[PDB]
């Protein structure tokens, strides 16, 4: 019994080119796909299918997994999965002491895919040195990575979760793409026991970290505590504070600006005044608490900006309106691309938990470096949207830590 | 001979119906020629006769040489035909081929005509041979096979040939079958005997599916002259390259020359095209003559020298690793070589790009590494191990301190001058016993007049006036001014994030002569500490230099 | 045979002395080959033996085919040799040749070797055949004639040939002598008899000056296959052009295709390269495959159609005038034809340029007229009379009202759609009964955030926020905002000379999508009156919209 | 007896390409040059001369004249003609009621040119469709157009002018390039008689408009006189006045700015105040007189800017520092290029008379239009330096007339 899927009028299916893959990754995919074809999950296709979606091989565990990039198909089917069959996001999930993430993607293999939508799921296995044309396939069942799969499957998911929910009314379960987010206020042993219990319920239907969102405390803009302050240090502080006033309402800086008078050497020691120190502390107390006036608009896209701080640390901010930060934070711990990949997954997970949406990333890296290498370290079953930026020299300074 | 293979179900574009393009009445010679040709095609099963109940039409023309040829204008059918999947991702590269004991070249005979066409689509390929002076109903045909010039032919041919080869590929996994257009390139490591035998089973299997290929006598033997390359039995090269000699070089002569040089750069190391490409800028007429510059003449001479003796490339050995060596050639020019055994090159290449306005050799080298990596994954399915002309210390300093995430896979230093290095470094903290320059620049948006200046903590001051300038140009002038009048140790305070940004990235080359002058000053210095303040917030020396530059703006 | 002509006094570059480049010891086969060759040259008077008292040296190499050839590396001598005058200003164009009853092609034999070399310069052409394993003093020569590969050879040859022809040119003014490299192209309107006679007097006069040319049997006959053209006795064309057919087009395949099309555009009307050139942008590898876009595929198809039947060009008649006809082809694409008698074309061409960011068809047409004028002066020594697809009223409106001085020589209107017209016009004075919008835009230089807005005299107001913007982008946003919310009659007040400038020039096409959106709004309107005020001078509604946009900047 | 000429060290001679010329102009030059060669003024040259200067044919009279563009050679020989052998410029010349211009270029044909400088005077006669190489020549005598020619010849010029000067001590004679500028305060009949007398003195040595510089009254920035003023008109006036304050010291505009208050319609009538009208008149009185503080620096280049006003009128300003106007003016009276050519010659003549230097022109025309056509209307024996500009939309408005 198939659910009919429709694209937005005038919008055609994805025609996205395939990235060159290493021999190892091609072999891994040929073997995976040979088996899915044997099981009737996918079928070899003809040239009459002009559509294409990229395919990659990750590790996620020492076993190769197939990752399909449905980013384009998702944007094109947005109406179906968001308004026609939207999965509501629970506001309580972010409040729980422990959230466990379980992959449920293997559930989609059971449900067949609307015969007229199948062509849009086309993908190619490339060939080294263009020896052969690629191996082409399309899906016969709900695919892993397409937002329409949990949308269709949510009625089947409700039946599976009905007993477990009824017996644990204070346990929040949320489905995002191929994953199940399970939150509780139970002790870590009890929580881990209830997860194992839940896996048993899933096991009867063919379905086979933790995060601590209550412990998610945003990194405030940090102002230094010092004995002696130079001209250079006050200049650095006014710079940092002048910018914070764009975000935080009620930041004063005139008492600090007052100290900087005349053409002076940067190294020269300047003594603190009573009102400058009061201004310094009043701003210090503001940055502690979240920014007043900033609220999530469910109709707007989320954006995430990341800065490289050196020494294995990375800072990030999530907003919908530039500088109107919904969340700020940091990531720590070799390799710049590996570390960046890691931060991207962490920020995305936090956004799925807090708003039920992945953010659009502004990455401080070259398109080509990122495209060649991100798949060597990627472990998530989803892929967020990204773009490449040239980090402003000062934004890094203003978001620094200690 | 037309294949018994299951056809490909072709569709027209949603909301579109077939072509109905009127046949233009032709001369008698053209009509006779077309009747001769169409009767023969119809006899061979290529086309079939229809009635006037079919509403579609596509124009037909006949052209002479002294043989007559049928041309079908499929422009309208093509506009109405569905989109198909892209035929090939890229073309095979010789350096990607393994050394095979025996290699057979099998060109498929009348390929498109040997492949049927979807029954329900045949109607849309309707064409009309008109009668003399369009008096009587013309003769009407439709295609049964894939028509030449139709949008779907390349795709459907390739997929039919893929479906056809699929079982043979199981039966013989140790046989290399390269599929390229209407050709098959078959290689194996068997003895001449078992090979000729294996070629025949393939030829026969192909014939069971209505596809004809040449026999041992009509079969081509190495060297293969394929796609601008020479494929010899244990080496490969680009085809003979002749650089013309002229008194006067036109835009067309240089474009052709650059192309041949670029094509030669795949195997001949150290080819340079910078000076020659510089001439093609500010584009003049194709027949217009461009005088060669001394630097272009020197470049042409150096190239002429590389090409005098022939160079070849080696084939790929999947067991041995890939080594990529890069050398800095000059003004944004890079050259590389990929070998497995030194110095027997699989291929060579060049990189001479401008990824921005201001860069350094460290960024350019990283960019070249990325490009070689990509290319290697395409040709061989793996990344090479690099030999780079940069010390591990220079690289580690750069990457740790840079704002952008950057990575070079497994690499090792090689002392091959010119070495890539950073030419200056900004101070991490302000200098004690150094004059603090508070610089500023302001330009009127209407007059386009600007002022660049500084005010120091040592009392010094200066203001220069600039014509047809911008705020960005004045802000860079002010920094340059501060570097010209200061000693070997300066603390500079700007309110420009723009100039700060440029300088902090440690550029050595720029599209701006102002940025180049600044660069020269920075290299001459011992210590430089650049710092930034918000503008118009009444900050120290910055408010003073702001009133100084704002005068007459 | 070496000319008795007075030599050309060659000098070295001031402050420079001759080359002293060491001879590399060669193999025995190379030394023998060179001794064979040099003895023969010396015998013919080409080179002369010297002693070791001469301090200069230039390297020598020998290369094989199975004949041996001597290569001299004159790179160092060339770097030290004086600069010479540029050989040719441009190359002859076939459309510039008159129809001549009889035409003889005379290729000079071993041209450079038939010309002496300045006595005092000969020393600097010194070269050494090394001995076996460089044990004994090598054989040393110097040139007496012009060496191949030397900087001064093309120039000195041409000037000697000019001095030589000078008297014959007086004796026969009705004989056309085209000088091109080491060739002479002789044309006359005499009968086969007097022509063959006149050719012989020239051949003989040339021989008195040691220059050999072919005889009636070795003399080439039309069609002449010269420089990519076919020179027939009463028509000319470009040489056979074959557009390849591929499943996958690489960057190299498209570059070659564009070139052949550009070369074909000199005589085949309506050739288009826009869509094909669009693909070559954002430059990828030469072997990298580029998927053809629908618009590129359509362009390729249209070209394929033009080229199917051969087109020729006609020769020049100095008595008849030149007519140039121009047609608008599409998105910045122009095509032209020059004929004397309609529609027998001397030549064709195209213009598809971007002289700025924002233009209109009136500016593009004026630019095409200038380019054709220039080209005509080069080929024929005169300007053509134009037939343009613009009404005299449209032209007169444009030129009278435009700030830039502009002129089109003798022209006349021709109704050939698409016609060139202005798509909107700004009001000369403010509209009564129209809302006055006071627009402004401000962007923070640090955050790159901006605000675009307006305040009207009817009380209305609006402010939008922009990301990664500039002041110029916000000032154009503010005008667009004002055009989106206003009716068919607006008075707009900006403080931006930049946006004012763009709009006043009446653009119809732009490199900016924002400028294109503005253009669409202006065409929809009935009346628009744009005006300008100085910024930050406390002026009316402008001070109000200034505080509105400055919020959060 | 030749004067040795030397280029600035490290500076080589001109290598300027020749512009395509029409058949008519080529024939005219071949005939002129055939005769100069017969007279030994020029000689055909060899390829060993890498130098080149453009040559053109003008009418200046219905007879073709040869014009050589020595702009490059002049810049390269600047030391010789300006400091080594400078012709002083008389400040009195601009004060005379009548200035007559007489061509004296034919005097240079007598004096031979330093054998070692000759190569730098090389020029080519082009050939239609590149039939033949060009006809190449260099000068054997002082060439017309080279600033070094009057520099060398000034000793010979002094001897020729000695009697005439001594008999007319109140007549100013100045030599600029190939021309003699002769100024007097005599009545037009007497002046014309003294010019005819002077031509007789020249006639004994082989040498064969008027301007009224006292009547050169600069066009002030014109402010309109009106009954009723709209918002549009005040806005146009503040715009014009705000800009004039950059040039003229003492321009006030606050009384006018005061009238423009609130978001008002452009067509709305605004009544004049007592202080606005006083400000309007005080500025009106300033613009009448020349700008205070602007002086000619003989070490700086002069610049001239021209705007097309439509209806055959053109405005221009001469300065060394942008907006610091030394002179302003207008030119009036078909063809835009002809009119522009005409204005260029007029402005240049005025500058030669006032400062003894030609200005660098900023031309509101396309490089190619100007280059193709300027020679069809050019009549001067000199050529000023020029560049092509895209006139600011407002500068035209601010320099408008009535
Ligand atoms: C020449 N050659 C080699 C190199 N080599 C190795 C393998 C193959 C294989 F059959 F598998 F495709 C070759 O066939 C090709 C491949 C291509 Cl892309 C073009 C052409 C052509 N025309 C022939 C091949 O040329 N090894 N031994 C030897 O003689
Ligand atoms: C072919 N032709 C013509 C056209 N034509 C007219 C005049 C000349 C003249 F002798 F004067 F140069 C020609 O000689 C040329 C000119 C050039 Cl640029 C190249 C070549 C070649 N290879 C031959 C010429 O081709 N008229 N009659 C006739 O048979």
């Amino acid at each position: 019994e198939t659910v009919p899927v429709k694209l937005k009028p005038g919008m055609d299916g994805p025609k996205v080119k395939q990235w060159p893959l290493t021999e190892e990754k091609i072999k891994a995919l040929v073997e995976i796909c040979t088996e899915m074809e044997k099981e009737g999950k996918i079928s070899k296709i003809g040239p009459e299918n002009p559509y294409n979606t990229p395919v990659f091989a990750i590790k996620k565990s020492t076993k190769w997994r197939k990752l399909v990039d449905f980013r384009e198909l998702n944007k094109r089917t947005q109406d179906f999965w968001e308004v026609q069959l939207g999965i509501p996001h629970p506001a309580g999930l972010k409040k729980k002491k422990s959230v466990t993430v379980l992959d449920v993607g293997d559930a989609y293999f059971s449900v067949p895919l609307d015969e007229d939508f199948r062509k849009y799921t086309a993908f190619t296995i490339p060939s080294i040195n263009n020896e052969t044309p690629g191996i082409r396939y399309q899906y016969n069942v709900l695919p892993q990575g397409w937002k329409g799969s949990p949308a269709i499957f949510q009625s089947s998911m409700t039946k599976i979760l009905e007993p477990f929910r009824k017996q644990n009314p204070d346990i929040v379960i949320y489905q995002y793409m191929d994953d199940l987010y399970v939150g509780s206020d139970l002790e870590i042993g009890q929580h881990r026991t209830k997860i194992e219990e839940l896996r048993q319920h899933l096991l009867r239907w063919g379905l086979t970290y933790e995060l601590h969102p209550d412990k998610w405390t945003v990194q405030p803009i940090v102002l230094p505590e010092k004995d002696s302050w130079t001209v250079n240090d006050i200049q650095k502080l006014v710079g940092k504070l002048n910018w914070a006033s764009q975000i935080y309402p009620g930041i004063k800086v005139r008492q600090l600006c007052k100290l900087l008078r005349g053409t002076k050497a940067l190294t020269e020691v300047i003594p603190l005044t009573e009102e400058a120190e009061l201004e310094l502390a009043e701003n210090r107390e503001i940055l502690k608490e979240p920014v007043h006036g900033v609220y999530y608009d469910p109709s707007k896209d989320l954006i995430a900006e990341i800065q490289k701080q050196g020494q294995g640390q990375w800072t990030y901010q999530i907003y919908q309106e530039p500088f109107k930060n919904l969340k700020t934070g940091k990531y720590a711990r070799t390799n710049d691309v590996k570390q960046l990949t890691e931060a991207v997954q962490k920020i995305t997970t936090e956004s799925i938990v807090i708003w039920g949406k992945t953010p659009k990333f502004k990455l401080p890296i070259q398109k080509e470096t990122w495209e060649t290498w991100w798949t060597e370290y990627w472990q998530a079953t989803w892929i967020p949207e990204w773009e490449f930026v040239n980090t402003p020299p000062l934004v890094k300074l203003w978001y620094q830590l200690e | 001979p037309i294949s018994p293979i299951e056809t490909v179900p072709v569709k027209l574009k949603p909301g579109m119906d077939g072509p109905k393009v009127k046949q233009w009445p032709l001369t008698e010679e053209k009509i006779k020629a077309l009747v001769e040709i169409c009767t023969e095609m119809e006899k061979e099963g290529k086309i079939s006769k229809i009635g006037p109940e079919n509403p579609y039409n596509t124009p037909v023309f006949a052209i002479k040489k002294t043989k007559w040829r049928k041309l079908v204008d499929f422009r309208e059918l093509n506009k109405r035909t569905q989109d198909f999947w892209e035929v090939q991702l890229g073309i095979p590269h010789p350096a990607g081929l393994k050394k095979k004991k025996s290699v057979t070249v099998l060109d498929v005979g009348d390929a498109y005509f040997s492949v049927p066409l979807d029954e329900d689509f045949r109607k849309y390929t309707a064409f009309t041979i008109p009668s003399i002076n369009n008096e009587t109903p013309g003769i009407r045909y439709q295609y049964n096979v894939l028509p030449q010039g139709w949008k779907g032919s390349p795709a459907i041919f390739q997929s039919s040939m893929t479906k056809i080869l699929e079982p043979f590929r199981k039966q013989n996994p140790d046989i290399v079958i390269y599929q390229y257009m209407d050709d098959l390139y078959v290689g194996s490591d068997l003895e001449i005997g078992q090979h000729r035998t294996k070629i025949e089973e393939l030829r026969q299997h192909l014939l069971r599916w209505g596809l004809t290929t040449p026999d041992k006598k009509h079969q081509k033997e190495p060297p293969f002259l394929w796609m601008g390359y020479e494929l010899h039995p244990d080496k490969w090269t680009v085809q003979p390259i002749v650089l013309p000699e002229k008194d006067s070089w036109t835009v067309n002569d240089i474009q052709k020359l650059v192309g041949k040089l670029n094509w030669a750069s795949q195997i001949y190391p150290g080819i340079k095209v910078r000076q020659l490409c510089k001439l093609l800028r500010g584009t003049k007429a194709l027949t217009e003559v461009i005088p060669l510059t001394e630097e272009a003449e020197l470049e042409l001479a150096e190239n002429r020298e590389i090409l005098k003796e022939p160079v070849h490339g080696v084939y790929y050995d999947p067991s041995k690793d890939l080594i990529a060596e890069i050398q800095k050639q000059g003004q944004g020019q890079w050259t590389y070589q990929i070998y497995q055994e030194p110095f027997k090159n699989l291929k060579t290449g060049k990189y001479a790009r401008m990824r921005g306005a201001h860069t350094n050799d460290v960024k350019q080298l990283t960019e070249a590494v990325q490009k070689i990596t990509t290319e290697s994954i395409v040709i061989w399915g793996k990344t090479p191990k690099f030999k780079l002309p940069i010390q591990k210390e220079t690289w580690e300093t750069w990457w740790t301190e840079y704002w952008q995430a950057t990575w070079i896979p497994e690499w090792e230093f090689v002392n091959t001058p010119p070495l890539v290095k950073l030419w200056y470094q900004l101070e991490k903290e302000p200098i004690v016993g150094a004059e603090t320059f508070y610089v500023d620049g302001a330009a009127n948006r209407e007059t386009k007049l600007g002022k660049a200046g500084y005010v120091t903590n040592r009392g010094r001051q200066k203001v220069v006036t600039l014509t047809d300038t911008t705020n960005q140009k004045t802000e860079l002038q002010a920094i340059y001014l501060a570097l010209q009048d200061s000693g070997l140790e300066v603390n500079i305070v700007t309110d420009s994030q723009y100039a700060l940004g440029i300088i902090q990235a440690q550029p050595d080359q720029s599209e701006s002569e102002l940025v180049n002058q600044i660069i020269e000053q920075l290299i001459k210095k011992e210590k430089v500490y650049l710092a930034w303040v918000p503008a118009h917030k009444g900050i120290g020396g910055n408010e003073q230099v702001d009133k100084l530059v704002s005068a007459g703006i």
